[PDB]
């Protein structure tokens, strides 16, 4: 009688009702957790809001898109992050 | 040699030892299940170059009808690196890991009758006792012993 | 008992060709495969002997029914040259003696042997195998074309 | 509805958009603040977002909530405190983690990881003798580890080698049964004490009869004089043992079993196999065969002495009998299948591997069901060696297919792993499934895969299932080949052959900045590698010959990066400098002899003049390089040279008699 683990993974996918935890004043913690979270959300928003006002040229972008073959989003990030110049952006993608 | 804990990113090559050493083969999802559920009791023996040379993949059998106990599923080492005292070190490291994490009352395994060296090593040196002879266990058609070992004296030696 | 590395072993279905390779070389005559089919189903009556966990010796035996008796004939002894008096003969020949005594319901044991190996018949007479028969021209292609028959009784 | 947002959380942890999963899990938090799975998700998220010092106090105030429940079981919060000590260990807060496990050491059930946490924090915070007591407790805990002994060495800080070996001598005294305390002094020690240590080591391991001791000693065969003194010691043992039946006539002990003679003959025969003189190895293994014909490992190294030599078929015919002695274990017929596949036999290896498998189907499909990567990749390399490509390309595609399956498998257990409480193995297997494709079997298959794709492109003639003759004849192999190559490029970069096959796969696509960045990422590791050097040679060869058929944007950056890394030289003097700085290395000499014909075909008389040197002062002169130089001579990359190759193989056969590729036809 050898099962080879057929019923070993069946009760992994079973249905059960999880336990209940008594509420005891978690708000004082989650206030400063939400304040820290809003701080890093403000920083991560400020990144794209300061780099959002960058002009985009089409021919150099399509030349880079032909010559190194990634998606348009990461190439747009790399071209907006290098002050609109093609040469040292190509050096940094080559580095 | 080296006996160390079951890091999961290692274990996906020790199945390569399984398919190279003992004929009873298992699914890999079994390995990813028993690499996360109880990571402490299974151990890996290596050499210097990072090549896998032996393993114990074990299991604590969950049975609420009686006391909780363990279940050794796989012990293997290569024949090119055998007769150095590997398998007994891996086995009693796994046994002391079980008795230090969740109090193994007894350990149990199943071993075929045709092999002699493994039968000898489980029989007299590491001191298993034959509890039941189960007929027609493996695929090739050999009857297997269902061996057990009592670990209460090991429990009271490690509890001191 | 202690310090020595001698253990006996059963002939299983997976260990046939090593028995082949030992008894092709221990004795100069060779017989066909039905010999090796006969040495299989007897169970614990035909076994081999490992010194330092490598195969050195072997004894296989048969059951005979002739000359108004119920007889046992050890088919072959197997051992090598550089291992003489170092772990083959005495202990597992006493093993075939004590399985013959733990059954104990039979009559005698006997053996055929060459005439040229006087050390062999000395080693057999150390346990009590007395000489009663000298058969002429028993071997078929070797130089000692004659043979001796040794025998002990049980009852 | 809650199941839709749980499904969204699982599909967003599937596709690895992290903060979207975070936003929809904070939707669970303002939906409900009491589930554990939110805190598990927070722990795994800011472990993989690498913010730790605030997660310290956050996991403290999660530990605060669960201590007051009366129906609670202990193992979950024990490993929760262990995961807390892990995240405070990687936080950099070292004293904070130290005082935390000193305060919550008694709320555990696992002594083990608490103990390694204390040991690592006592290694880190400069405290010496307490950490020495911790690692003595580990040596009494486990007598066998590299990391524990190395931590005790770098904690006690030995002044000289003698006080360093005092640790292993006292470890010999209280723990005589261990193995690596008898081994670790043989790594660094040199001299007469090293000789007298290895003397009693191999004396014990030959009296007891340990086979793989040579394997331990082939960790230390990189030195020259150690090999010579071991070989002189062993031949002194046998020249004393076949005269007066003991190791040496100075001492008087119990007389050894006569298996010791053939056992030391086995050891020295494999030693003569390693040092590369097979004639004495045969002259001693013949006496080893005539002593006893029945043990398996003697005929296994009888196969290995021919496998390390050239002729592979004699190893196969001896080793088939060697495994035909007994048919008990899968090891010896697995190596029989490997040796038959390297002996250019496919049907015998198939019927040999089909014995221990299940008898309900064929052998190759049965080992495909149980994911046997070894047999498939090795017979794919053997099928490449049979000079045709179809089912090897097929097997490469299905091994990458079950790689896709083993990278997709993880969806099933996350409900149980949010129902269970184990986190550090969970973050480690999420971390492995980020980087799962770095295993060396995948690279071992992918190198011959990319090699046969480029060889097929250079010289042309209910999911998807594969038949070889349609799937090997795709009209352009390069785009699917770079699709199979790009996880190997993105995930592992510390090995130069990944970027070198990236070079070889971009050479026929002509994307010059990808070309040059693969050049840079390969050059930043090794600069004196020969095959990379002729990659450089072809790079600036096509640069100086094709400096006009490219746009003006690529001109300036290519010229300034070439000014950065290269300068302004010609191929001829650069290959001259390269052949002079490697004027003793035979693969480098072949590597220069290739381009001394490639850059100009008229200098072919120099090329045979350059790659025919045979003196004993050459570095790395084995049968691999000699088979490589005859193979490269007959590949046509250097020239058609049937007037000197016969006398060169006749001269090489006198120095290597036991190779099949140097036999006279
Ligand atoms: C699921 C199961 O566990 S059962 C079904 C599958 N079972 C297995 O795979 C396990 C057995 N299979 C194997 O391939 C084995 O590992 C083997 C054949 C390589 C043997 O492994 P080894 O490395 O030799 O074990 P180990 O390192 O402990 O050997 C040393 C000790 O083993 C003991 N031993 C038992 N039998 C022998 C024997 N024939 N010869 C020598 N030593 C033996 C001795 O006590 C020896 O100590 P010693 O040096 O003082 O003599
Ligand atoms: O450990 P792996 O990477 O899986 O491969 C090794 C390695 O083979 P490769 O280096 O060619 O891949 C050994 O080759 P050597 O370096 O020892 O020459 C070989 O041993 P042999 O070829 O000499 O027989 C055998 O190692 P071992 O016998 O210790 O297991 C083998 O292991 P695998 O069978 O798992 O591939």
């Amino acid at each position: 009688k050898h099962d080879s683990g057929a019923a070993d993974l069946e009760r992994v996918t079973d249905y059960a009702e999880e336990k209940e935890i008594q509420s005891s004043n978690l708000e004082t913690a989650m206030s400063v957790i939400g304040d820290r979270r809003s701080r890093e959300q403000k920083a991560k928003q400020e990144r794209e809001k300061e780099l959002a006002k960058v002009t985009i040229k089409k021919e150099d972008l399509e030349l880079i898109m032909t010559e190194m073959e990634i998606s348009r989003a990461a190439a747009e990030r790399s071209l907006r992050e290098h002050m609109g110049n093609v040469v040292e952006a190509l050096i940094a993608l080559t580095n | 040699m080296n006996i160390r804990n079951a890091r999961p990113e290692d274990l996906m090559n020790m199945q390569h030892c399984n398919l190279l050493c003992l004929p009873e083969n298992y699914q890999m999802k079994y390995y990813f299940y028993h690499g996360l559920s109880w990571p402490q009791l299974s151990y890996i023996a290596e050499d210097e170059n990072g090549k896998i040379v032996g393993y114990v993949l074990a299991k604590m059998e969950e049975d609420p009808d009686d006391v909780p106990h363990g279940h050794i599923t796989s012990l293997a080492v290569k024949r090119s690196h055998r007769r150095l005292g590997l398998a007994q070190k891996l086995m009693d490291q796994a046994s002391r890991a079980m008795i230090e994490n969740f109090n193994a009352k007894y350990v149990s395994l199943h071993v075929r009758k045709s092999n002699r060296a493994a039968l000898h090593l489980y029989s007299n040196t590491l001191n298993f006792q034959i509890s039941e002879v189960e007929p027609k266990y493996y695929a090739d058609g050999e009857d297997a012993y269902a061996m057990k070992r009592d670990l209460t004296q090991m429990a009271d030696e490690l509890r001191r | 008992m202690k310090g020595s590395r001698i253990e006996l072993g059963d002939v299983t279905p997976h260990n046939i060709k090593q028995l082949k390779r030992l008894n092709q070389v221990i004795f100069p005559v060779s017989y066909n495969d039905k010999f090796y089919k006969d040495v299989l189903e007897v169970g614990e009556l035909a076994k081999l002997a490992y010194f330092n966990d490598i195969a050195v010796g072997a004894v296989c035996c048969r059951v005979d029914h002739s000359q108004n008796q119920k007889r046992l004939y050890i088919m072959t002894l197997g051992c090598l040259a550089p291992y003489r008096r170092l772990g083959i003969g005495t202990k597992m020949l006493n093993h075939v003696l004590n399985i013959c005594e733990k059954d104990g319901t039979f009559d005698n044991i006997y053996l055929h042997v060459q005439i040229s190996n006087e050390s062999a018949i000395d080693f057999y007479r150390k346990f009590g195998f007395e000489i009663i028969e000298t058969k002429k021209n028993y071997y078929k292609r070797i130089e000692p074309a004659d043979a001796h028959v040794l025998q002990k009784n049980l009852k | 509805n809650l199941q839709i947002l749980r499904d969204l959380s699982l599909l967003q942890i599937q596709m690895r958009d992290l903060e979207g999963y975070r936003e929809t899990r904070y939707q669970l938090l303002q939906l409900r603040p009491a589930q554990r799975a939110s805190w598990i998700g927070y722990a795994i998220a800011y472990h993989l977002l690498e913010d730790y010092e605030m997660a310290a106090k956050i996991l403290e105030e999660f530990r605060k909530t669960q201590q007051t429940s009366p129906d609670k079981v202990d193992y979950e919060y024990s490993e929760l405190l262990l995961y807390q000590n892990q995240v405070l260990r990687e936080a950099g807060l070292y004293r904070e983690a130290l005082e935390h496990l000193c305060t919550y050491e008694k709320q555990i059930c696992d002594k083990l990881a608490v103990e390694e946490t204390k040991g690592e924090l006592l290694l880190q915070l400069c405290r010496l003798e307490d950490a020495a007591d911790v690692y003595r407790g580990l040596q009494e805990r486990n007598p066998e580890n590299w990391a524990y002994y190395k931590g005790l060495e770098k904690a006690l800080k030995p002044a000289n080698m003698l006080e360093r070996l005092k640790i292993y001598e006292e470890a010999w005294t209280k723990y005589p049964r261990g193995l690596v305390p008898r081994r670790l002094p043989l790594n660094f020690l040199s001299g007469e004490k090293f000789k007298e240590c290895l003397d009693k080591f191999l004396r014990m391991n030959f009296s007891k009869g340990c086979p793989p001791v040579f394997n331990t000693l082939r960790s230390l065969y990189k030195d020259k004089e150690k090999v010579a003194i071991i070989e002189e010691l062993v031949v002194g043992y046998e020249t004393s043992l076949k005269s007066c039946r003991l190791f040496n006539p100075n001492d008087d002990g119990k007389e050894e079993p006569p298996t010791t003679l053939l056992w030391v003959q086995y050891y020295l025969a494999q030693h003569y196999d390693k040092i590369g003189q097979p004639s004495i190895a045969l002259e001693y293994i013949n006496t080893a065969i005539e002593s006893t014909p029945t043990l398996i490992e003697l005929f296994l190294v009888k196969a290995k002495i021919y496998k390390h030599a050239g002729n592979i078929k004699e190893a196969a015919r001896w080793m088939d009998e060697a495994q035909a002695l007994d048919t008990a274990d899968r090891f010896i017929n697995s190596k029989c299948a490997k040796y038959m596949l390297k002996a250019n036999l496919i049907k015998e290896a198939e019927e040999m591997c089909s014995k221990f498998t299940r008898e309900g189907t064929s052998a190759v499909e049965n080992l495909n069901e149980m994911q046997c990567m070894w047999f498939q990749t090795e017979c794919a390399q053997a099928y490449k060696a049979m000079n045709k490509f179809g089912e090897a390309l097929k097997k490469c595609h299905e091994i990458e297919r079950h790689f896709i399956e083993i990278t997709d498998d993880q969806f099933d257990f996350h409900t149980y792993c949010m129902r269970k409480i184990t986190l550090r193995s969970y973050v480690d297997l999420l971390k492995l499934e980020d980087v799962l494709r770095q295993h060396p079997f995948y690279f071992k298959a992918a190198r011959i895969a990319i090699e046969i794709y480029l060889k097929l492109h250079d010289n042309p003639l209910p999911k998807e299932e594969l038949i070889p003759e349609k799937l090997a004849k795709v009209e352009t192999p390069l785009e699917e080949a770079i699709k199979f190559l790009t996880p190997l490029k993105n995930l592992v970069k510390n090995k130069i052959e990944t970027h070198l096959f990236a070079f070889e796969i971009y050479f026929r696509k002509e994307k010059f900045l990808l070309m040059l960045q693969s050049v840079k990422r390969a050059f930043a590791i090794d600069s004196s590698h020969p095959w990379l050097h002729e990659c450089m040679i072809r790079l600036f060869n096509t640069a100086v010959c094709e400096s006009k058929d490219l746009s003006d944007t690529v001109r300036t950056v290519l010229k300034q990066e070439m000014n950065r890394l290269f300068g302004a030289t010609n191929p001829k003097n650069f290959n001259e400098t390269f052949l002079k700085r490697n004027s003793d290395s035979l693969p480098h000499r072949l590597s220069a002899a290739k381009m001394v014909y490639y850059l100009d075909p008229s200098s072919q008389k120099r090329a045979i003049e350059l790659a025919t040197t045979l003196d004993e002062s050459l570095t790395n002169r084995n049968l691999q390089t000699c088979m490589e130089v005859l193979e490269a001579l007959y590949d046509g990359s250097l020239g058609d040279c049937k007037e000197a190759a016969e006398i060169y193989r006749a001269n090489c056969h006198k120095l290597f008699p036991y190779a099949l590729a140097f036999m006279p036809p």
